[PDB]
């Protein structure tokens, strides 16, 4: 509905075991159409 | 090493795209009509 | 309103598919309406949206 919701979490120590639940971060009202994405690396 | 992402449908200047990035000093969120590189990096 | 006509307000007349709720579309690409290719040019098949 034109929103971009993000949930995130950080945890100090190949995907590891355990159970950690992410908490809401932000919900941006961008109102655009998305079908692809790419990652930026330094 | 991971700095952010870019979202959209076509990553040219014909449509809007969302840019989330965290450079060395600031995190910048912008939803504009970007023309993107084949291999963008920092 | 102005005398002689005010032309600062626009709307979209042609689109390929329906919008989604709270979605904005600010594109300006020529619309194909006859299955015949038209790359920028206009007339008899294609219109400014
Ligand atoms: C979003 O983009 C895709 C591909 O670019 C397109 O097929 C779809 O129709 C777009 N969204 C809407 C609501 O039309």
């Amino acid at each position: 509905d034109g929103y971009f919701k993000i949930y995130s979490k950080h945890t100090p120590i190949d995907l590891p075991q355990g159970f950690s639940a992410l908490e809401p971060l932000v919900d941006l009202p961008i109102g655009i159409n998305i079908t692809r994405f790419q990652t930026l690396l330094a | 090493i991971i700095r952010g992402w870019i979202f959209g449908t076509t990553l040219d200047s014909k449509t809007q795209s969302l840019l989330i990035v965290n450079n060395a000093t600031n995190v910048v969120i912008k939803v504009c009509e970007f023309q993107f590189c084949n291999d963008p990096f920092l | 309103s102005k005398v002689g006509g005010n032309y600062n307000y626009l709307y979209r007349l042609f689109r390929k598919s329906n919008l989604k709720p709270f979605e904005r579309d600010i594109s300006t690409e020529i619309y194909q309406a006859g299955s015949t290719p038209c790359n920028g040019v206009e007339g008899f098949n294609c219109y400014f949206p």
